[PDB]
């Protein structure tokens, strides 16, 4: 249990058994996407990977191999990396499933280096946080290969497999790759050192900052600037010295990292000092990248109190600067993820019709993050939004960035077979490090598209799984005192009873938790009154 | 290696001023030159300096790329301690916008043969106005890729789409034969200090007091103007009927607009009188 | 709970307080 | 003593909160009018970018929104009508 292997296996069984992903949506998107547009082709691969996250269903890729074989360079890297999101949590066969795409140590493996690098990144996504068996294999793969694309996938895979383990030996191996000054491997190395050292406040953050001043490669500076921001996770006042150094820097890319460092230092605290500094930089800086990030960073400071975020961001959404309006859309998307707040939806609606294509892209993604798992019976606006997404995807005259946003939004709405939600806070009100970090890396998809797969880390399964003394799942029934239509799955392509008696092992949305009651006289009684998650049952018979 | 949209071009402030001045000099026709620097990486191209071209007597052609000239200039620049290698070339389209003609396109391949990463820049000296500089960079799209129906570049970054292209360029072959390059500006802090120093008025200029007689006569005239505007405005407020047409008022108002002139004149009168006040008396104290 | 009404009221008031600097920033950038 | 010591701050915080809200709203509206004006002005930049509009004088109208009016130097022609015209 403490290793997480049992909780992952039970989650994977739940996601496999309850997979209600609509393959017709993906078939429609595939037919509307022009075959020459590499961005829309990559967007459909990302949407497929998000829709089937942890369900092990690869049927769409198997049926469409002739369409996948048209992927070139980084689209082929992403195609292979997308298998890691689909097979997420499959710890035992994770190596055997990837074996055809892994670098075979003989001069006769006809793989493309993009597929081999993407397979190493896929292994890290499958074994995220649970790297004990694969850490050595990824280290040996990193040391054996001088190809930048394979090193890029190995670094990111190793950073995901070793997330928050503070392993010094993995740090020195990734640091040796950073000192090769390769523009693509160094961006991954920068992020991976940050992922390894999350929230340690190590003096090593000073070594990363020193190297960020020496390198001429903007990709390495950006990867290090985010990597430094990840080391500072959790640290509040201990971070202020390093944040003041990064924010007074001459380089706009280091100031951009300084805004993430402030966001990740003051995550979920709602601190007035941090909010005032972020709002100051959102207006005073000359760089639109710093301005966008300063507004986006408000979403990470304010997610503890999602009701305050629309009020603060409303004034920024009306700004003349499109980068600030984009940051405003994503700030609300991150803070209000899975809450369904009506104020947040009313603020995002105008931004979906913006003149600027990337503002529309941000608004569509943010709306999908807020509306994740919401039914048309709870809010009629979900039905209008799904028709709007379909319209944008079918239209030929729409901009490529707005289409990419609509495809990703459709993927996020139907994520994990409709059984996952984006959740920054645990039920215990602890910060989910993987979800905050996953969303902070995900927000950088403008510079590097393969970072889109980090959204998978922010997916929390919405399951009730009752377990016996032997850690097996018994069949038993429990009552929901709500109308079934509120917590139903959307219908496929073509007062009331309030005692929906579904099996205790079933999808339970956070809004449904208040209506769940155990039947007095059932064979199984919970040791603790918990309405969702893993609950141990006392057998009375 | 596929050319990527995340590519960014840095042009020095000195380079910008050089292209702008040189273009203004030859605004009637088109003036061309070369940018000096290096290729920072596969995505980053930085530009430091340019030197203008002595142009042959043909105002519609750039066919006079003299190579003895470049060799001499490069050698002497090397003697400067500036061995920077030519990064690209610029030419001007006064009022014609940013775009590549058949002649420019031909020169572009002619130089691409030497270096596949050449950068062509177009500078509009005319539309480049106070506060907004009209300039763009372009490089050609390989015709073989176009005939294959493939996208000429891979886009991992959305920066290339930030600037909406000119419909002229869309008429002049944009994205069919060539593509645009997003432009940012690398600016040194010392350059900014000196630039701010430029607009700093002489600290004595506040000391230069206006002659009392002339200042008083301006006051007198402006006061009489306030009288005239006041009477006009009284008529305007009185003649105004219940159905006052705002559109007609905007088209034609009393004395252009008695209220607006009244406000501007009181503002200027106050400013002049009170600055004269400050001047005379801070002199009184300190002299 | 009885002390919660005061603690929550203080939290919201403090959050709205930063709105002063927030607005002041735009009042100059605008 | 709890009634006269702890709960007393609830009646105090709200008084300042109410005035801070109104002051912030007034300042925000003052800034918002200006921001909207600036956004408009930048919108007129492209407004003057689009082509102009020709002048028309319909000599004869036809049912189902058909129009044949007098072009200034050219003449007349058969066209349709707009979306919000009686």
């Amino acid at each position: 249990i403490l290793s997480g292997e049992t909780s992952i296996q039970l989650t994977l069984q739940f996601l496999y058994s309850h997979n209600k992903s609509d393959l017709l949506i993906l078939k429609t998107i595939k037919q509307s996407v022009e075959m020459r547009n590499s961005v829309c082709h990559s967007a459909t691969i990302y949407a497929n990977a998000i829709m089937h996250a942890g369900t092990t269903v690869d049927t769409f890729l198997r049926e469409n191999l002739d369409w996948l074989s048209r992927a070139t360079n980084w689209a082929k890297f992403s195609a292979t990396a997308g298998l890691g999101v689909i097979h997420r949590g499959h710890l035992q066969q994770g190596r055997s499933l990837m074996a055809p795409y892994l670098p075979q140590g003989g001069a006769g493996g006809g793989g493309s280096p993009y597929s081999e690098g993407g397979a190493l990144y896929a292994l890290g996504l499958i074994h995220a946080n649970h790297g004990e068996g694969i850490k050595q294999f990824l280290r040996d793969s990193l040391r054996s290969t001088n190809v930048e694309v394979i090193q890029h996938g190995a670094c990111l895979g190793l950073g995901l497999a070793a997330l928050g383990t503070a392993d010094e030996d993995v740090f020195e191996d990734i640091k040796n790759v950073l000192y090769t000054d390769s523009a693509v491997a160094g961006e991954a190395a920068g992020i991976s050192m940050g992922l390894l050292m999350v929230g340690t406040a190590s003096e090593k953050a000073g070594e990363m900052l020193a190297y960020a001043h020496e390198t001429q490669h903007e990709k390495i500076i950006r990867g290090l600037a985010l990597g430094i921001a990840l080391t500072v996770y959790g640290r509040e006042e201990e971070a202020d010295t390093l944040i003041e150094q990064m924010t007074r820097d001459q380089d706009p890319i280091l100031r951009y990292g300084g805004m993430y460092a402030l966001a990740l230092a003051y995550r979920g605290t709602s601190n007035n000092k941090a909010i005032r500094q972020l709002l100051h930089f959102a207006v005073s800086d000359v760089s639109d990248d710093v301005r966008r990030t300063a507004v986006l960073a408000l979403g990470f400071v304010l997610y503890s109190e999602p009701e305050q975020t629309p009020r603060i961001v409303s004034l920024l959404s009306e700004s003349y600067n499109p980068h600030v309006r984009y940051g405003a859309a994503l700030a609300v998307g991150i803070s209000c993820a899975g809450t369904g707040l009506s104020e947040a939806i009313s603020l995002l609606e105008p931004l979906t019709s913006d003149v600027v294509d990337f503002v529309r892209q941000g608004a569509l993604i943010a709306m999908a993050m807020v509306m994740v798992q919401i039914t048309e019976a709870m809010d009629s606006r979900v039905g209008t939004f799904r028709r709007q997404l379909e319209k944008i995807i079918l239209d030929k005259h729409e901009d490529t960035m707005s289409k990419m946003g609509a495809i990703l939004a459709s993927g996020i709405l139907d994520a994990g077979g409709r059984n996952v939600t984006i959740r920054l806070l645990s039920k215990s009100k602890h910060d989910k490090i993987t979800a905050v970090v996953g969303l902070a890396v995900f927000s950088q998809f403008w510079y590097w598209y393969p970072l889109i797969y980090f959204i998978s880390l922010a997916f929390s399964p919405t399951a009730f799984v009752g377990l016996n003394y032997d850690l097996k799942v018994p069949k038993f029934d429990f009552l929901s005192h709500a109308k079934p239509s509120l917590f139903e799955y959307p219908k496929p392509t073509t007062a009331e009873p309030c005692f929906e008696t579904i099996t205790n092992p079933a999808r339970v949305v956070p809004a449904q938790e208040k209506f769940i009651k155990f039947l007095e006289g059932s064979r199984y009684m919970p040791v603790k009154l918990a309405a969702s998650g893993f609950v141990l049952l006392k057998d009375l018979r | 290696p596929t050319l990527d949209t995340s590519e960014q071009v840095y042009i020095s402030s000195l380079a910008l001023l050089k292209m702008l001045k040189h273009g203004r000099a030859g605004v009637p026709m088109e003036v061309m030159g070369l940018m000096l620097g290096e290729f920072v990486d596969e995505y980053t191209v930085k530009v430091v300096d340019v030197f203008a071209m002595p142009q042959s007597g043909t105002g519609v052609s750039v066919e006079a790329v003299d190579p003895v000239f470049q060799t001499n200039m490069l050698d002497m620049l090397k003697q400067i301690g500036r061995p920077e290698m030519v990064v690209g070339w610029y030419h001007s389209h006064p009022g014609f916008g940013c775009w590549l003609s058949g002649v420019d396109i031909n020169t572009q391949q002619s130089f691409e043969a030497l270096n596949q990463r050449a950068v062509a820049v177009v500078v509009d000296p005319i539309q480049s106005v106070k506060g907004k500089v009209v300039m763009d960079a372009f490089r050609l799209i390989n015709p073989q890729t176009m005939m294959l129906g493939q996208e000429p570049r891979q886009t991992t970054s959305n920066l290339g789409h930030l600037n909406k292209p000119s419909i002229q360029a869309l008429i002049h072959g944009l994205n069919r034969h060539y593509y645009s390059i997003a432009i940012n500006y690398r600016k040194n802090e010392l350059e900014e200090k000196m630039l701010l120093n430029l607009h700093k008025k002489k600290w004595n200029d506040g000391l230069t007091l206006k002659k009392f007689d002339v200042h008083s006569k301006t006051n007198e005239q402006t006061v009489q103007e306030m009288l005239g505007l006041a009477i006009k405005y009284n008529k305007a407020v009185q003649e105004e009927d219940e159905l006052t047409p705002e559109k007609l008022v905007i088209a034609k108002v009393g004395r252009q607009d008695a209220k607006k002139h009244l406000e501007e004149h009181v503002s200027n009168l106050m400013s002049s009188n009170i600055i004269q006040t400050l001047g005379t008396m801070l002199d009184t104290v300190i002299f | 709970d009885l002390y919660g009404r005061l603690k929550s009221l203080e939290r919201q008031i403090e959050f709205k307080g930063i709105q002063e600097e927030y607005v002041k920033d735009e009042l100059k950038n605008l | 003593g709890l009634r006269q010591y702890y709960l007393q701050h609830i009646h105090e915080l709200q008084l300042r909160v109410r005035n801070k809200n109104h002051n912030l709203q007034r300042l925000e509206a003052q800034r918002n009018d200006l921001n909207s004006h600036v956004r408009a002005l930048k919108e007129e930049l492209q407004l003057l970018q689009e082509p102009g509009s020709y002048v028309g004088e319909v000599v004869k109208v036809m049912g189902k929104s058909k129009v044949l009016v007098k072009v200034h130097p050219e003449g007349k022609y058969v066209v349709d009508i707009d979306k919000n015209i009686d």
